C-alpha cells in the first residue's frame, strides 16, 4: 500500500501497520545471526560482514552482554540494536534493584518486548529496525532462548535465525538434534551453519562472532574463547568440502 | 501529542467534524425521551445482532446520580466516557453544595465537556447525542445535548434511525399534561414505528424519573407495558 | 511541506540553505584585517531622505576592543548582538578580563543551529544574518566571519551581501598583507562606491575601526567627509 | 463508503459518520490467521483457540494466546500478538491496582469495561492507532455465577452466553446460535465439547492435542486452569462416536 | 503530525486569516441578533432559532445572557462556543469585582474577552471561537453603552448595529432610521421590531431585553410574550395606516 | 518522494533516507585521515579555505589530555558533539579521578546520536568524527557517523574524495603497528594528498596534525608547528 | 464525643452522642454524628469535626461513583481502604477518628479507622473522648451473636456511660441498626437527662439610634 | 508489640502478640499482626500500625502483580527486598519494622529482617517492644534442626515470656506455619498461655 504507510499510528485498509513491516525489512536485509538451545545451555553465532579490512576485529560487535547471566545477539540497524541493549541492561538492573536476584529471561524478554511494542503505536516515534535474540542458562530455570522482532512479539525457541538467511538457516538447524546435544558440541554446528548460509559471491569476507551461556560457564554469558572458535571455524571450512 | 484542532471551519463556514459526528448519531440505534406532568421517560432500542448476547450485562439507559438518568443514540464507547464524567460532575456539585445537582446545571457541565472535544488538540468530537432526564424543585426536566456542546430543553423528542418520523409522530400525539402511565406507553409506540422485528422485554430498555428519583425499569415492568400493544 | 530540521539529498539543512539565500537580499558590508587595525564599512541603503540616517546602526560596539558589522535581516541581528554584549560582560564579571574576538564569535556561533519544533521551550527557524566581527585582542587585530550554519573563520579580508561575489574579486586584487590601516580604510570605500547603485557620501554609509591603542570608533560626518576625497 | 480529509489515516469521522481507522483495527484481528471461541456453562466457563506450531524449532509451551490476568480471571487474545501481550499487561495492572485501591477481587465485567474504556481513548485521540486485538475474559463472579466478556478495538464490550472472534467469527457465532437455541444440561463436559466442536466444524479440521489450547474456570475450581495436552486428549477421544 | 495540521493560526498569501473569515461566514448563517442604544436605556433584540412545538422553555432567555449586575449580552454563531465565552465573561466581571469592589466598565470586559479571542487567531494552533457578541451595559464613566465583537478579537462601540442572517441589510436599514442623541427606548423598541420584520412574525421567533437605570441601580429584564405581541400589532397597524394614506 | 523528509518514516526498501542524506554532509565535507601504531594515534586533516584571502578552516579539535577529534560535516553539530565529549570526559575526571576509556566515550556518542533518529521532528547529527586517543588499552582510532554507528579502526579516512585515502591505508596496515612517530605521521599525510588532485598538494597553511600516545598528550600542530613533519618525502 | 459500634447476629448497630464542644463550651446540643456512606454502610464521626465531616462526605461520593459503575451494592472493605489511603497520605493532619459499620455480600462488618491511616476489623469498638467508658461497657457485657433487642440495649448503655462519664460527651443517643434488609436510623433512641425561663422585655427597652426599613415585595 | 519468625526443614513458623497500644490504653486486644503478602509469604507487623499496614498493602499489591508477570509464586528474597526498599526509601518518614518470611520451590523455608531498610536472613529473628525482654531466652532456648512442633513451642514460649514483661505486648498469640503443603493459622488464647515464673 501507499498513502497509509508513513506513520505507526496509521493502519492500512487490509489491517496492516506498514511502518512495522518496513522496519522488519531492514532486519531481512541485514546479515544472518543465529542461536540454538542445547541440553546444558545456549550458544550464539553471527555472520559479521566486514565492510573494510581497515576496521579492527571485535568492531561492530553484534553479540552483547545484557546481564552477567544473559546474552543478546542482534540483526538489523545496529544503532537501534545498541540502544535496545542499553534498555535491556537497565531493565535487568532494575529487577536486581527491586527484587535482589537475577532477572528471569522470559520476564526480561517480555519487559523489553513491551519497550519495542511502544514504538509501533505513534507518529511521534518509529519502530526499532532490529530483531534480537536473548539467551540464558540457570540452575532452576535452565537453558532458555527468546527472540523479539520490530513489532514487539516475544516467543521462546529451541532454535532460531534472523537476517538475510532467515529461512535457509532454519532448515539446517532442523537437521540437528539440539535437545540431546551439549554446548561443547553445538559450537561446531553453529559455526558450520553460518559458513553454509554465507554468500561468498554476493557479500564480502566476514568474521564469525561466537558467544555462549551454560553449565560450562556457570550460567554466565561469556565469549567463546579463541581455542574453541578457531576449532569450530576449521570444522566449518573442512566439512564444507565434505558436502561440495 | 498533537496540540492543534482536528475540527476546523470550511470555506462555507461549518465545523465539518460536528456535522460528521451528527451523521454518526443519526445512523445510531434509536432513542426517545418524553416529559409527562408528573415524571420523565427515556426509552431506546437495545436490539443486538444475536441471542448469544447477555442482555442483563451492559445497559444503554444509565443513572448519573439517584435523581438524574441518561440515554444515547450513536457511538456506544464515546457514551461511556460521558456517563463516567457526568457521574463525577454530579458528585463535584453535591460535595460543594450538599444539594442534588440541577438537571439544567448537569447538562451545562457535560455540554462544556462535549464542546471541549470540538476545539482542543488532537481529538475528534463525540459521536453521541445525550438525552438527560431529571427532577429538581418538584417538577420534571428533559434535555438534549448533541456533539457541538449545544443543549436544548425538550418536552419530547427522538434520535437515531427514523428521528424525523419519531419527532413528527410525537408532535401531534404529545399532550402537555400527560400522565406518566401514558408517556411510558407513548415512548414504546415511538420506538415501534422505527423497529425491525417483534418487540420483547429484552430487546428494548426503558428508564423513568419522578418524585422518588430516577431508575431503570425491570424486564417484567416493561413486559406489562408490552402486553397491551 | 516538511520540517525545519530536514536534510536535502545533497546533505545540508534546507532552512540553513535558505538562510544563506536571505543574505543576498541584505545590503553589502566589508571588513579588512591589518596589523595596524581592523576597519569595517557598510552601506545604509537609505530608501527616503525623511528617514534619519544616524538611526541605521549596521556597525555596533560589542565592547571597547570589538565591533560587529551585519548584513541580511536587521531585526534577527539585534538578538545576536545583545547575546554577544551579554556574553562579554558575563565574562568580565566571572573572569575580570576581555574576551578574544574568536571567543565572542564562537559564543554567537553556538546559537546558529539552536532551532526546531518538537523538544522545545526556543527558535523555530535560523537567524538569516551574516556577521563580520572585527576587533583587537592579545593575538593582534582579528576579523572573523559568521553565517547561518554556525561556520565561523578568520579572514584577512571579506565581504557579505548582494555584491559579496563582486566585492571579493576587488578585495583579492586590492589586499596586501603588510599594508597600513589608512590604505585599508580607503580601499573599502572605493570597493563600496562601485557596488552601490546609490552614490557614496557621509550620510549614506557607516565606517568604523579598532586599533591596538585606540578603542572601537565609529566615524562621524566630518571624519567621513575628510576621507571622502578618494 | 464516502471519504474526505485524513479520515482513513487518523481516527476522525468520515462523511457517513464512521471511523475508518477503527474498522481497519477489526481487519487487523484477522491478520493473525486464528479464530477464538468462548462458551458459558451452568457452573463453568471455557475458552479455546489454535495453538498453531508450524515451526518445530519453537518451544510450544511459550507459544500461547491464553493468559492469566488474576488467579480467578484469565483471557484468550486474538489478533496482533504484540498488541495482544500489551493489552494483557495493562489488564494485569488495572486488576491488581483495583485490589490495592478497593480491597477486593475485581469483577470480570469491570476489568473488561476498564480495558474497553482505554481502547476508546485510542478511538478518539488521533496521535495513536487502536490496538489490533480482541480480549475475551472468563471468570467466576460470586453473585452472578460464571461470566464471558469480549471487548473490541472500537471500545465496545458485552457479556455473552457464548462468543467468538478472529478469522471465522461469523461462522463460529452462527454455529453457537444454533446450539444455544436447543436445550442442554450445560455441564463442564457439555460446555468444553461445544467449544472444541464449534472451532473444529467451522475450520473443518479434526484437531490433535498440540493443534489447540484450552483455558477454563469451574464453580469447584474457580482459579484459572489452563488444561494440559493430556487433558485435551481425553475430551477429543470422548467425541470418537 | 505536520501532515495532519490544519494550521489555523497563519496568514494566507493575501495577508489575512482564513479560519477567522470562515468563522464569520458561520455567523452570517446564524440568527439575526441586533442592539440599539438610547438616551434612557439600551436594548438587545434577537432571532430565536430554537423554535419547535415540543421545546420546553426552562430558562428566562435562549440567546440573551446576563454577565454582571450592570451588564448583559446576546450572541450569533455556534451556541456551544457562546456558552464558553459567556461563562468566561462572567468570571472576568467577578475577578474585577473581587479586586476593586466596583463593577467592571463595559469596554474593559469586552477587551478582556477579545484579548482571549485574538490569542486563538495568533497562537496555539487552535480553531477560533465562531461567535460574534453584542454587549449592553452601564458604568459610571460612559453610562449606557453598546459594543460589538467578532472571532478575530476585534471590537467596536456602536449607536446601533446587527450581526447574523441579513446583517448588512439590517445595518443599512438602521443607518436610515436611527437619529443620534434623540432616540428613547420606546422609539428604539419600534425600530428593533421594524428591522426584524425585514430580515426574518410571531412572538415565539423574537426575543427582546432592555437594560435601564431606575433609582440608582441597573435593571435588566427580558420582555414577556404579551409585551412583544402588542408591539408587533402596533407595527402592523402603523405599517397599514401609512399604506392607505 | 514520500519517505524523504522525516527520520521516523521507514521507506518500503527498509531504509531511513534522512540518515542517508545526513551521511552526505560528511562526504561533501573536507577530507581527513586517522591511523595508529603500537604506541601512538595520529589525525591528519586537509583544512579547506573559503577564499584564498581567508584563513583555513579548523578541522582538528581538543577533547581531553588523552582524547582529541577531527571533524567532517556541519560545524555546529561538530562543536555540539565535541562539547558533549569534553563534558563526559570532565565528568569521568571529576567522579573517578581517572581518564574516560575511549571505547566507552564512543559508546555514549552512539547512544546519544541514535536518540533523534527514532524521534519525530528531530534530525541526526550531520557530522562524522575520527577520534584519536590513548588509554590502559593503548592507542585507538574510532570512527563515528550521523547514523549513530561507530567503528574501532587500525586506520580510517572520511570526507571529499576519501576513497583514495582508504585504498592507500588498506595496503600499509601491518606497517603502521611497527612504525615510529615520524613514519606514522608521514603515512597519514600520504593518505590525505591521495584524495587531492595532481595539481595541488600539502602545504603548511592547508594541513593540520593531531597527535596523542604514551609519552605525549593530545597536541595539535597547524602552521610552523607542521614544518618538521612535511620536510621528509615530497614527490607525487 | 463518644462513638461506638457493635456486631450482632442479623447485622450491625452504630452508636453516637449529640454534644459538639468548642474548647470547654457546648456549641451544639443536637447534631447527627452517624453519617451516610452507602444504603447499608454508615460511619461515626470523631476527632476534628471538619475532618470527620469532609472525609465521610468524600468517601460517600466515591462509593456512589463506585456503586453506579459496578451496578452492585458496595463492600465495607472498600470504604475502609479508601479512608485509610486518603488518611495515610495526610499523615494524621486530617484528624478523622472513625467507626465504619455495614452489611454487604460477605456479611455484617465493623472497622475501627484511626486518623494516621491504621485500621482494625473488630466485633465491638469505641472512639472519641469518652471511648473508654463505652468500651468498658462493651467488654463487661458483649457476647457473640447478640439479638437485635439486646444489641440496641447494650450499645445505648455504652454510649450513655460516655455521655455521663466524659465531659466532652453529652445529650441524646443517636443510633443506626444495619440489618440485611436495609438500615433503620434510630435518631434520638435515648435521652438520659430531662425550666422557668421567661425574660420578656417590653418593646422600647432597647434604645435605638438608626432605623432603616428595606421593603422586599416578593 | 512482640513478633517472631523461625526457620526449619521445608517451612517457617511465624508468631505475634495481639495488643495495639495508645500509650497506657489498649486500643485493640485481638489484632492479627501476621499479614499475608502472597499465598505462601507472610510478614510480621511491628511499630507504627498505619505505617506497617500501608507497607504490607503496597508490598502485597507489588508482589501480586510481580507473581502474575513471572507465571510463578514470588521468591521470599523478592518479597523481603520489596519490603526492604519501601522501608529504606521512606526510613525518615516511616516508624515500622516488617519481618518477612515464607516458602519457595527454590530456597525453601526462610526468615528475613528489614529493620530500617536493611536486609538480613537469620535462622530466627525477633522484633517489637517485647523482643527486648526475651533476647536472653531465645539465645538460651534455640538449637538448630527443630521440627514444626518444636518451633511452634519455642515461638509460643518466647512471645508469652515477653507478653508477661512488656506492657505494650499482650492479649492472644497468633501463629502461622508456612510450608509447601500450605498455611496453618492458629490462635493460642490468653486462657491457655504457657505459665512461667510471674512474681
Ligand atoms: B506494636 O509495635 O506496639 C504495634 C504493632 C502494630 C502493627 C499493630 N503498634 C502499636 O500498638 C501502635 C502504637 N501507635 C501509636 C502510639 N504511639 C506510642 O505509643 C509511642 C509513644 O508513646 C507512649 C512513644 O513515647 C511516648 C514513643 O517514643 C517516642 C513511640 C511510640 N500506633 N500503633
Ligand atoms: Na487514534
Ligand atoms: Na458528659
Ligand atoms: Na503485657
Amino acid at each position: 500500500g501507499t498513502g497509509y504507510d508513513l506513520s505507526a499510528s496509521t493502519f492500512s485498509p487490509d489491517g496492516r501497520v506498514f511502518q512495522v513491516e518496513y522496519a522488519m525489512k531492514a532486519v531481512e536485509n541485514s546479515s544472518t545471526a543465529i542461536g540454538i538451545r542445547c541440553k546444558d545451555g545456549v550458544v550464539f553465532g553471527v555472520e559479521k560482514l566486514v565492510l573494510s579490512k581497515l576496521y579492527e576485529e571485535g568492531s561492530n560487535k553484534r553479540l552483547f552482554n545484557v546481564d552477567r547471566h544473559v546474552g543478546m545477539a542482534v540483526a538489523g540497524l545496529l544503532a537501534d540494536a545498541r540502544s535496545l541493549a542499553d534498555i535491556a541492561r537497565e531493565e535487568a538492573s532494575n529487577f536486581r534493584s527491586n527484587f535482589g536476584y537475577n532477572i528471569p529471561l522470559k520476564h526480561l524478554a517480555d519487559r523489553v518486548a513491551m519497550y519495542v511494542h511502544a514504538y509501533t503505536l505513534y507518529s511521534a516515534v518509529r519502530p526499532f529496525g532490529c530483531s534480537f535474540m536473548l539467551g540464558s542458562y540457570s540452575v532452576n530455570d535452565g537453558a532458555q532462548l527468546y527472540m523479539i522482532d520490530p513489532s514487539g512479539v516475544s516467543y521462546g525457541y529451541w532454535g532460531c535465525a534472523i537476517g538475510k538467511a532467515r529461512q535457509a538457516a532454519k532448515t539446517e538447524i532442523e537437521k540437528l538434534q539440539m535437545k540431546e546435544m551439549t554446548c561443547r558440541d553445538i559450537v561446531k554446528e553453529v559455526a558450520k551453519i553460518i559458513y553454509i548460509v554465507h554468500d561468498e559471491v554476493k557479500d564480502k569476507a566476514f568474521e564469525l562472532e561466537l558467544s555462549w551461556v551454560g553449565e560450562l560457564t556457570n550460567g554466565r554469558h561469556e565469549i567463546v574463547p579463541k581455542d574453541i572458535r578457531e576449532e569450530a571455524e576449521k570444522y566449518a571450512k573442512e566439512s564444507l568440502k565434505e558436502e561440495d | 501529542g498533537y496540540s492543534f484542532s482536528l475540527t476546523t471551519f470550511s470555506p462555507s463556514g461549518k465545523l465539518v467534524q460536528i456535522e460528521y459526528a451528527l451523521a454518526a448519531v443519526a445512523g445510531g440505534a434509536p432513542s426517545v425521551g418524553i416529559k409527562a406532568a408528573n415524571g420523565v421517560v427515556l426509552a431506546t432500542e437495545k436490539k443486538q445482532k444475536s441471542i448469544l448476547y447477555d442482555e442483563r450485562s451492559v445497559h444503554k439507559v444509565e443513572p448519573i446520580t439517584k435523581h438524574i438518568g441518561l440515554v444515547y443514540s450513536g457511538m456506544g464507547p464515546d457514551y461511556r466516557v460521558l456517563v463516567h464524567r457526568a457521574r463525577k460532575l454530579a458528585q463535584q456539585y453535591y460535595l460543594v453544595y450538599q444539594e442534588p445537582i440541577p438537571t439544567a446545571q448537569l447538562v451545562q457541565r457535560v455540554a462544556s465537556v462535549m464542546q471541549e472535544y470540538t476545539q482542543s488538540g488532537g481529538v475528534r468530537p463525540f459521536g453521541v447525542s445525550l438525552l438527560i432526564c431529571g427532577w429538581n424543585e418538584g417538577r420534571p426536566y428533559l434535555f438534549q445535548s448533541d456533539p457541538s456542546g449545544a443543549y436544548f430543553a425538550w418536552k419530547a423528542t427522538a434520535m437515531g434511525k427514523n428521528y424525523v418520523n419519531g419527532k413528527t409522530f410525537l408532535e401531534k400525539r404529545y399532550n402537555e399534561d400527560l400522565e406518566l402511565e401514558d408517556a411510558i406507553h407513548t415512548a414504546i409506540l415511538t420506538l415501534k414505528e422505527s423497529f425491525e422485528g417483534q418487540m420483547t422485554e429484552d430487546n428494548i430498555e426503558v428508564g423513568i424519573c419522578n418524585e422518588a428519583g430516577f431508575r431503570r425499569l425491570t424486564p417484567t415492568e416493561v413486559k406489562d407495558y408490552l402486553a397491551a400493544i | 511541506d516538511r520540517g525545519v530540521n530536514t536534510f536535502s539529498p545533497e546533505g545540508r539543512l534546507f532552512q540553513v540553505e535558505y538562510a544563506i539565500e536571505a543574505i543576498k537580499l541584505g545590503s553589502t558590508a566589508i571588513g579588512i584585517q591589518t596589523s595596524e587595525g581592523v576597519c569595517l564599512a557598510v552601506e545604509k541603503r537609505i530608501t527616503s531622505p525623511l528617514m534619519e540616517p544616524s538611526s541605521i546602526e549596521k556597525i555596533v560596539e560589542i565592547d571597547a576592543h570589538i565591533g560587529c558589522a551585519m548584513s541580511g535581516l536587521i531585526a534577527d541581528a539585534k538578538t545576536l548582538i545583545d547575546k554577544a554584549r551579554v556574553e562579554t560582560q558575563n565574562h568580565w564579571f566571572t573572569y575580570n578580563e576581555t574576551m578574544t574576538v574568536e571567543s565572542v564569535t564562537q559564543a554567537v556561533s553556538n546559537l546558529a543551529l539552536q532551532f526546531g519544533e518538537e523538544d522545545a521551550d526556543a527558535m523555530s527557524r535560523p537567524f538569516g544574518v551574516a556577521l563580520l566581527f572585527g576587533g583587537v585582542d592579545e593575538k593582534g587585530p582579528q576579523l572573523f566571519h559568521m553565517d547561518p550554519s554556525g561556520t565561523f573563520v578568520q579572514c584577512d579580508a571579506r565581504a557579505i551581501g548582494s555584491a559579496s561575489e563582486g566585492a571579493q574579486s576587488s578585495l583579492q586584487e586590492v589586499y596586501h598583507k603588510s599594508m597600513t590601516l589608512k590604505e585599508a580604510i580607503k580601499s573599502s570605500l572605493i570597493i563600496l562606491k562601485q557596488v552601490m547603485e546609490e552614490k557614496l557620501n557621509a550620510t549614506n554609509i557607516e565606517l568604523a575601526t579598532v586599533q591596538p591603542g585606540q578603542n572601537f570608533h565609529m566615524f562621524t560626518k566630518e571624519e567621513l567627509e575628510e576621507v571622502i576625497k578618494d | 463508503g464516502s471519504s474526505a480529509g485524513f479520515d482513513r489515516h487518523i481516527t476522525i469521522f468520515s462523511p457517513e459518520g464512521r471511523l475508518y481507522q477503527v474498522e481497519y483495527a477489526f481487519k487487523a484481528i484477522n491478520q493473525g490467521g486464528l479464530t477464538s471461541v468462548a462458551v458459558r456453562g451452568k457452573d463453568c466457563a471455557v475458552i479455546v483457540t489454535q495453538k498453531k506450531v508450524p515451526d518445530k524449532l519453537l518451544d510450544s509451551s511459550t507459544v500461547t494466546h491464553l493468559f492469566k490476568i488474576t488467579e480467578n480471571i484469565g483471557c484468550v487474545m486474538t489478533g496482533m500478538t504484540a498488541d495482544s501481550r500489551s493489552q494483557v499487561q495493562r489488564a494485569r495492572y488495572e486488576a491488581a491496582n483495583w485490589k490495592y485501591k478497593y480491597g477486593y477481587e475485581i469483577p470480570v465485567d469491570m476489568l473488561c469495561k476498564r480495558i474497553a474504556d482505554i481502547s476508546q481513548v485510542y478511538t478518539q485521540n488521533a496521535e495513536m492507532r487502536p490496538l489490533g486485538c480482541c480480549m475475551i475474559l472468563i471468570g467466576i463472579d460470586e453473585e452472578q455465577g460464571p461470566q464471558v466478556y469480549k471487548c473490541d478495538p472500537a471500545g465496545y464490550y458485552c457479556g455473552f452466553k457464548a462468543t467468538a472472534a478472529g478469522v471465522k467469527q461469523t461462522e463460529s457465532t452462527s454455529f453457537l446460535e444454533k446450539k444455544v437455541k436447543k436445550k442442554f444440561d450445560w455441564t463442564f463436559e457439555q460446555t468444553v465439547e461445544t467449544a472444541i466442536t464449534c472451532l473444529s466444524t467451522v475450520l473443518s479440521i479434526d484437531f490433535k492435542p498440540s493443534e489447540i489450547e484450552v483455558g477454563v474456570v469451574t464453580v469447584e475450581n474457580p482459579k484459572f486452569r489452563i488444561l494440559t495436552e493430556a487433558e485435551i486428549d481425553a475430551h477429543l477421544v470422548a467425541l470418537a462416536e | 503530525s505536520r501532515r495532519y495540521d490544519s494550521r489555523t493560526t497563519i496568514f494566507s498569501p493575501e495577508g489575512r486569516l482564513y479560519q477567522v473569515e470562515y468563522a464569520m461566514e458561520a455567523i452570517g448563517h446564524a440568527g439575526t441578533c441586533l442592539g440599539i442604544l438610547a438616551n434612557d436605556g439600551v436594548l438587545l433584540a434577537a432571532e430565536r432559532r430554537n423554535i419547535h412545538k415540543l421545546l420546553d422553555e426552562v430558562f428566562f432567555s435562549e440567546k440573551i445572557y446576563k454577565l454582571n449586575e450592570d451588564m448583559a449580552c446576546s450572541v450569533a454563531g455556534i451556541t456551544s462556543d457562546a456558552n464558553v465565552l459567556t461563562n468566561e465573561l462572567r468570571l472576568i466581571a467577578q475577578r474585577y469585582l473581587l479586586q476593586y469592589q466596583e463593577p467592571i466598565p463595559c469596554e474593559q470586559l469586552v477587551t478582556a474577552l477579545c484579548d482571549i479571542k485574538q490569542a486563538y487567531t495568533q497562537f496555539g494552533g487552535k480553531r477560533p471561537f465562531g461567535v460574534s457578541l453584542l454587549y449592553i451595559g452601564w458604568d459610571k464613566h460612559y453610562g449606557f453603552q453598546l459594543y460589538q465583537s467578532d472571532p478575530s478579537g476585534n471590537y467596536g462601540g456602536w449607536k446601533a448595529t446587527c450581526i447574523g442572517n441579513n446583517s448588512a441589510a439590517a445595518v443599512s436599514m438602521l443607518k436610515q432610521d436611527y437619529k443620534e442623541g434623540e432616540m428613547t427606548l420606546k422609539s428604539a423598541l419600534a425600530l428593533a421590531i421594524k428591522v426584524l420584520n425585514k430580515t426574518m412574525l410571531s412572538a415565539e421567533k423574537v426575543e427582546i431585553a432592555t437594560l435601564t437605570r431606575e433609582n440608582g441601580k441597573t435593571v435588566i429584564r427580558v420582555l414577556k410574550q404579551k409585551e412583544v405581541e402588542q408591539l408587533i400589532k402596533k407595527h402592523e397597524e402603523e405599517e397599514a395606516k401609512a399604506e392607505r394614506e | 518522494n514520500q519517505y524523504d523528509n522525516d527520520v521516523t518514516v521507514w521507506s518500503p526498501q527498509g531504509r531511513i533516507h534522512q540518515i542517508e542524506y545526513a551521511m552526505e554532509a560528511v562526504k561533501q565535507g573536507s577530507a581527513t585521515v586517522g591511523l595508529k601504531s603500537k604506541t601512538h594515534a595520529v589525525l591528519v586533516a586537509l583544512k579547506r579555505a573559503q577564499s584564498e584571502l581567508a584563513a583555513h578552516q579548523k578541522k582538528i579539535l581538543h577533547v581531553d589530555n588523552h582524547i582529541g577529534i577531527s571533524i567532517a560535516g556541519l560545524t555546529a553539530d561538530a562543536r555540539l558533539l565535541c562539547n558533549f565529549m569534553r563534558q563526559e570526559c570532565l565528568d569521568s575526571r571529576f567522579v573517578f579521578d581517572r581518564p574516560l576509556p575511549v571505547s566507552r566515550l564512543v559508546s555514549l556518542i552512539g547512544s546519544k546520536t541514535q536518540i533523534p533518529t527514532q524521534r519525530y521532528g528531530r534530525r541526526p547529527y550531520g557530522v562524522g568524527l575520527l577520534i584519536a586517543g590513548y588509554d590502559d588499552m593503548g592507542p585507538h582510532i574510532f570512527q563515528t557517523c550521523p547514523s549513530a554507528n561507530y567503528f574501532d579502526c587500525r586506520a580510517m579516512s572520511i570526507g571529499a574524495r576519501s576513497q583514495s585515502a582508504r585504498t592507500y591505508l588498506e595496503r600499509h596496515m601491518s606497517e603502521f603497528m611497527e612504525c615510529n612517530l615520524n613514519e606514522l605521521v608521514k603515512h597519514g599525510l600520504r593518505a590525505l594528498r591521495e584524495t587531492l588532485p595532481a595539481e595541488q598538494d600539502l602545504t603548511t597553511k592547508n594541513v593540520s596534525i593531531g597527535i596523542v600516545g604514551k609519552d605525549l598528550e593530545f597536541t595539535i600542530y597547524d602552521d610552523d608547528d607542521v614544518s618538521p613533519f612535511l620536510e621528509g618525502l615530497e614527490e607525487r | 464525643t463518644t462513638i461506638a459500634g457493635l456486631v450482632f447476629q442479623d447485622g450491625v448497630i452504630l452508636g453516637a452522642d449529640t454534644r459538639a464542644t468548642n474548647d470547654s463550651v457546648v456549641a451544639d446540643k443536637s447534631c447527627e454524628k452517624i453519617h451516610f456512606i452507602a444504603p447499608k454502610i454508615y460511619c461515626c464521626g470523631a476527632g476534628v469535626a471538619a475532618d470527620a465531616e469532609m472525609t465521610t462526605r468524600m468517601v460517600a461520593s466515591k462509593m456512589e461513583l463506585h456503586a453506579l459503575s459496578t451496578g452492585r451494592e458496595p463492600r465495607v472493605a472498600t470504604v475502609t481502604r479508601i479512608l485509610r489511603q486518603t488518611l495515610f497520605r495526610y499523615q494524621g493532619h486530617v484528624g478523622a477518628s472513625l467507626i465504619v459499620g455495614g452489611v454487604d455480600l460477605t456479611g455484617p462488618q465493623l472497622y475501627g479507622v484511626h486518623p494516621h491511616g491504621s485500621y482494625s476489623r473488630l466485633p465491638f469498638t469505641a472512639l472519641g473522648s469518652g471511648q473508654d467508658a463505652a468500651l468498658a461497657v462493651l467488654e463487661d457485657r458483649f457476647q457473640p451473636n447478640m439479638t437485635l433487642e439486646a444489641a440496641q440495649g447494650l450499645l445505648v448503655e455504652a454510649v450513655t456511660a460516655g455521655i455521663l462519664g466524659d465531659l466532652g460527651s453529652g445529650g441524646n443517643v443517636d443510633a443506626c441498626v444495619i440489618t440485611k434488609t436495609g438500615a433503620k436510623l434510630l435518631r434520638t433512641l435515648s435521652s438520659p437527662t430531662e425550666r422557668s425561663g421567661r425574660y420578656h422585655f417590653v418593646p422600647g427597652t432597647t434604645a435605638v439610634l438608626t432605623q432603616t426599613v428595606k421593603p422586599l415585595t416578593l | 508489640t512482640t513478633i517472631m519468625a523461625v526457620e526449619f526443614d521445608g517451612g517457617v513458623v511465624m508468631g505475634s502478640d495481639s495488643r495495639v497500644s495508645a500509650g497506657e490504653a489498649v486500643v485493640n486486644r485481638v489484632f492479627d499482626k501476621l499479614s499475608p503478602l502472597h499465598e505462601r509469604i507472610y510478614c510480621a507487623l511491628s511499630g507504627s500500625a498505619a505505617d506497617a499496614q500501608a507497607v504490607a498493602d503496597m508490598a502485597a499489591y507489588q508482589l501480586e502483580l510481580h507473581g502474575i508477570e513471572l507465571e510463578e509464586p514470588p521468591l521470599v528474597l523478592a518479597a523481603a527486598n520489596v519490603v526492604r526498599n519501601i522501608s529504606y526509601k521512606y526510613r525518615e518518614d516511616l516508624s515500622a519494622h516488617l519481618m518477612v518470611a515464607g516458602w519457595d520451590q527454590r530456597e525453601g523455608g526462610q526468615v528475613y529482617g528489614t529493620l530500617g531498610g536493611m536486609l538480613t536472613r537469620q535462622p530466627f529473628a525477633i522484633g517489637g517492644s517485647g523482643s527486648t525482654f526475651i533476647y536472653g531466652y531465645v539465645d538460651a532456648a534455640y538449637k538448630p534442626g527443630m521440627s514444626p512442633e518444636e518451633c511452634r513451642r519455642f515461638t509460643t514460649d518466647a512471645i508469652a515470656l515477653a507478653m508477661s514483661r512488656d506492657g505494650s505486648s499482650g492479649g492472644v498469640i497468633y501463629l502461622v506455619t508456612i510450608t509447601a503443603a500450605g498455611v496453618d493459622h492458629r490462635v493460642i488464647l490468653g486462657n491457655e498461655l504457657p505459665k512461667f515464673y510471674d512474681e
